[PDB]
């Protein structure tokens, strides 16, 4: 003993202060959870209050995990994120495993409770500054301010990074072929082992962490995946045997739209069969030239786009669209008609009469989806009105992070992705 | 007999000085004055006099009437306001008598003058040196610093808060039979105590308070109830807001506007429709910072239409947690809809109006949504719960909006409530081509440079027409060619266009827009049975007879 877990030294960003986020309203419920949890936090010295010369603050909800039942504080960090010095040598220093996508099975799990051992830098606290709001403004908001390494800041995953090697170092020895990712607060833990024996290392895991600790609570719960068995959504072509006008007029739409992707598609034969003044319902016979220009059409869409890969230096850009019926479609790029990734979502919990309910669930889905893939979540170009969005979103959430998100206006694009 | 304060630590702005602003001519009158206040003020510990070594300096003023006392020292601080860090917002809501619960007892107490009891933190005393200029310019000025949170600084709003929350807190915990609540100077006491005893629980509160050198003025005596608290009359059943008087003028400064703006905001939770057009004055007025005299026009008509609504009293019931919130909406015509909030039937909480959002096209389904939203938000402020809904719109039309609409909606638990008038669809495209619907080929072109264009169609049962138009667009023309295929054709028709924009502008459903080729169009709609309208690309084989437009 007699020797302190010294702090790392962390700073913003060159000429930028710290978040000054506004909190929203929360409900007496979570208002009610968030009191208890931060009171007990306070008292394990994890955080303290704070007296008004901080000008800081960063919004704050809980969130209740499926199957969990126990409110989960979630700071909404994103602001502070931005303005947090990329730490390169032990920040970034978490590269990416492009290994994970290829495995049969991933399991995540919470593990950010390991980084409240860590104490943070004394005078970077001040930043981590947030308000539980009272019900009516009837009280002053309660101020605290971490002293340990936040749960949802990018800056705990990169200092806990060597502690954290050390703790799964004899798993992996004994396990060379299993994949760990660490992003945020959460743990991916990709394997091709039997699904029973991959629920056995799961757990087997799952002690190192508890056996680690003499310096929960939903460090027991899983979430599975299977990027083995994802696969993007290619373009198709009707096939049909008769073709009315307004089939043909569709097609080339899409024909058109697609060309814009790949640069051997051509319209000419089948635009010839729309030269006229026909009836929309009215069936017109495939010229032998037309026939042959859609097979042509049809064979380079089986082929991959030329000329995509991804680029870490820039953005992921993710667009959803309603499809109806519960189904939603969605793409992901850098630049546009370059997909990295195009998917389509049926069924989904929520679908029973909430949109907004399905759409919060989709973006979630993406965004593990992209963080597997490329170690980061995209940027969001959402269906929707900023308004409802932003009144419940939070909601349904169940994610221990959040990625940023911006608004939409009625694209026909949504019909070529059927 | 002894008093014991904790002080906040105060810093100025990163890369800047302390104040250095020069102390100006004073009349003999003004000093002695000043003198004699300052001399008063060192003897309770509330300045002291300091040395020539202070680089720093603020100047001070003097003024007021003998009436209700001699003179009073104003130190102007907005240079050191400007050079101090920035401080927790104190403000971030303010509360409403709605969202309180009832309470047999309560007391209202003013601790606006405590703050001059709470010492300011040591290290920053020296900035706020003043100087009292000598009889004439024949003695060095008397140099003085403050020693608590000074009457106009910055930090004192936020300290003097924090300050009387955490002197408050041991009090408040070991009485958990009374509730505190704190509102700018204003500090409520409620409980269900019987008088009596609740009458004890204040005087102790008070001695609580003078353990700490915070004193609260004496016996206000008067008729009981109504309670005032920030501004509401508090009764035990109800509570009620006074009309509020609006001063009038022709002549207004920045700073009358200010408090004109923040006394409207204050009541626009509690009064249905209010303003901001004024704010695009102070934007500019307090731009400039300047108290002036801004010239007040057009903010002249919400002004007099503000005063109009203030001229009546706003009255209301308090919340029972034990009982649903309920809130009704009410469309009543030009973008405008009312709403009650209430728990049992005609006792409302909360009454107001929503006004549509500004925007080009718009749909009473959109405005319905958003007022659902702003009411939701609202009742969790207050109440912290979302209300149970009673719209004007059908269970059976709603289902229809929202399972076709492109974008994501919801609406939470609500009941269809039969009050005229009904918000509806207006029209409903169809999602498939109609058979043995007459099929109208439409197109558009204009002239950049004349201004000059046509819209035509042509279809498939040998119908067609032309028509010139000046002083249009390819926007306009292309929408003009799908209006004179509504105006000619059938009650069902199917319609092919290859105007992108026409397309976006009737996917989004307006039912209502600002611009008149729209809005006829919408019209139009609104008539035929079945519409069913077709997207192409342009400059293709496709339509046939594009070479006419
Ligand atoms: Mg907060
Ligand atoms: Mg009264
Ligand atoms: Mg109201
Ligand atoms: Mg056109």
């Amino acid at each position: 003993p007699i020797s302190p877990i010294e702090t790392v030294p962390v700073k913003l960003k060159p000429g930028m202060d710290g978040p000054k986020v506004k909190q929203w309203p929360l409900t007496e419920e979570k208002i009610k959870a968030l009191v208890e949890i931060c009171t007990e936090m306070e008292k394990e010295g994890k955080i303290s209050k704070i007296g008004p010369e901080n000008p800081y603050n960063t919004p704050v909800f809980a969130i209740k995990k499926k199957d969990s039942t126990k409110w989960r504080k979630l700071v909404d960090f994103r602001e502070l994120n931005k303005r947090t010095q990329d730490f390169w040598e032990v920040q970034l220093g978490i590269p990416h495993p492009a290994g994970l996508k290829k495995k049969k099975s991933v399991t995540v799990l919470d593990v950010g409770d390991a980084y409240f051992s860590v104490p943070l830098d004394e005078d970077f606290r001040k930043y981590t500054a947030f308000t539980i709001p009272s019900i009516n403004n009837e009280t002053p908001g309660i101020r605290y301010q971490y002293n340990v390494l936040p749960q949802g800041w990018k800056g705990s995953p990169a200092i806990f990074q060597s502690s954290m090697t050390k703790i799964l170092e004899p798993f992996k020895k004994q396990n060379p072929d299993i994949v760990i990712y660490q992003y945020m607060d959460d743990l991916y833990v990709g394997s091709d082992l039997e699904i029973g024996q991959h629920r056995t290392k799961i757990e087997e895991l799952r002690q190192h962490l508890l056996r680690w600790g003499l310096t929960p609570p939903f460090l027991w719960m899983g979430y599975e995946l299977h990027p083995d068995k994802w696969t993007v959504q290619p373009i198709v072509l009707p096939e049909k045997d008769s073709w009315t006008v307004n089939d043909i007029q569709k097609l080339v739409g899409k024909l058109n739209w697609a060309s814009q992707i790949y640069p051997g598609i051509k319209v000419r034969q089948l635009s010839k069969l729309l030269r006229g003044t026909k009836a929309l319902t009215e069936v017109i016979p495939l010229t032998e030239e037309a026939e042959l220009e859609l097979a042509e059409n049809r064979e380079i869409l089986k082929e991959p786009v030329h000329g995509v890969y991804y680029d870490p230096s820039k953005d992921l850009i993710a667009e959803i669209q309603k499809q109806g019926q519960g189904q939603w479609t969605y793409q992901i790029y850098q630049e546009p008609f370059k997909n990295l990734k195009t998917g389509k979502y049926a069924r989904m919990r929520g679908a029973h009469t909430n949109d907004v309910k399905q759409l919060t669930e989709a973006v979630q889905k993406i965004t593990t989806e992209s963080i597997v893939i490329w170690g980061k979540t995209p940027k969001f170009k959402l269906p929707i009105q900023k308004e409802t969005w932003e009144t419940w979103w939070t909601e349904y959430w169940q994610a221990t992070w959040i990625p940023e998100w911006e608004f939409v206006n009625t694209p026909p694009l949504v019909k070529l992705w059927y | 007999p002894i008093s014991p304060i904790e002080t906040v630590p105060v810093k100025l702005k990163p890369g800047m000085d302390g104040p250095k602003v020069k102390q100006w001519p004073l009349t003999e009158e003004k000093i002695k004055a000043l003198v004699e206040i300052c001399t008063e003020m060192e003897k309770e510990g509330k300045i002291s006099k300091i040395g020539p070594e202070n680089p720093y300096n603020t100047p001070v003023f003097a003024i007021k009437k003998k009436d209700s006392t001699k003179w009073r020292k104003l130190v102007d601080f907005r240079e050191l306001n400007k050079r101090t860090q920035d401080f927790w917002e104190v403000q971030l809501g303010i509360p409403h008598p709605a969202g309180l619960k009832k309470k047999k007892s309560v007391t209202v107490l003013d601790v606006g003058d405590a703050y001059f009891s709470v010492p300011l933190d040591e290290d920053f005393r020296k900035y706020t040196a003043f100087t009292i200029p000598s009889i004439n310019n024949e003695t060095p000025g008397i140099r003085y610093q403050y020693n608590v949170l000074p009457q106009g600084w910055k930090g004192s709003p936020a300290i003097f808060q924090s300050s009387m929350t955490k002197i408050l807190e041991p009090f408040a915990a070991q009485n958990p039979d009374i509730v505190i609540y704190q509102y700018m100077d204003d500090l409520y006491v409620g409980s269900d105590l019987e008088i009596g005893q609740h009458r004890t629980k204040i005087e102790e509160l008070r001695q609580h308070l003078l353990r700490w050198g915070l004193t609260t003025p004496d016996k206000k005596h008067q008729k009981e109830p109504p309670f005032l608290w920030m501004g509401y009359e508090l009764h035990p059943d109800k509570w009620t807001v006074q009309p509020i008087v609006l001063p009038e003028k022709d002549s207004w400064t920045v700073n009358d506007i200010q408090k004109l703006v923040g006394k409207l905001n204050w009541a626009s939770q509690i009064y249905p429709g209010i303003k901001v057009r004024q704010l695009s004055k102070l934007l500019r007025g307090t731009k400039a910072l300047t108290e002036v005299i801004p010239l007040t026009e057009e903010a002249e008509l919400e002004l007099a239409e503000n005063r109009e609504i203030l001229k009546e009293p706003v009255h209301g019931v308090y919340y029972d947690p034990s009982k649903d919130l309920i809130a009704e909406i009410q469309k009543q015509g030009q973008g405008q809809w009312t709403y009650q909030i209430y728990q049992e039937p005609f006792k409302n909480l909360k009454t107001g109006k929503y006004a549509r959002m500004r925007g080009a096209h718009t749909n009473d389904v959109k405005q319905l949504t958003e007022a659902v939203q702003k009411i939701t938000t609202e009742s969790i402020v207050i109440w912290g719960k979302t209300p149970k809904f009673k719209l004007p719109i059908q269970k059976e039309t709603w289902e229809t909006w929202w399972t076709e609409y492109w974008q994501a909606t919801w609406i939470p638990e609500w009941e269809f409530v039969n009050t005229p008038p009904l918000v509806k669809l207006w029209y409903q495209l169809e999602k498939e081509p109609i058979v043995g619907a007459e099929t109208f080929y439409v197109d558009g072109a204009a002239n950049r440079e004349t201004k000059l264009g046509k819209a035509g169609y042509v279809t498939n049962k040998g119908r067609q027409k032309v028509v010139p138009l000046t002083n249009t667009t390819n926007q306009k023309t292309e929408l003009q060619a799908i209006y004179l295929a509504l105006q000619d054709s059938g009650l069902e028709v199917n319609i092919v266009t290859d105007s992108q924009y026409a397309l976006g502008i009737i996917q989004a459903q307006p039912d209502k827009s600002e611009s008149e080729l729209v809005n006829q169009i919408i019209e139009q709609l609104i008539k035929k049975e079945k519409v069913y309208l077709a997207w192409v690309p342009a400059h293709k084989g496709i339509g046939g007879n594009e070479q006419v437009d």
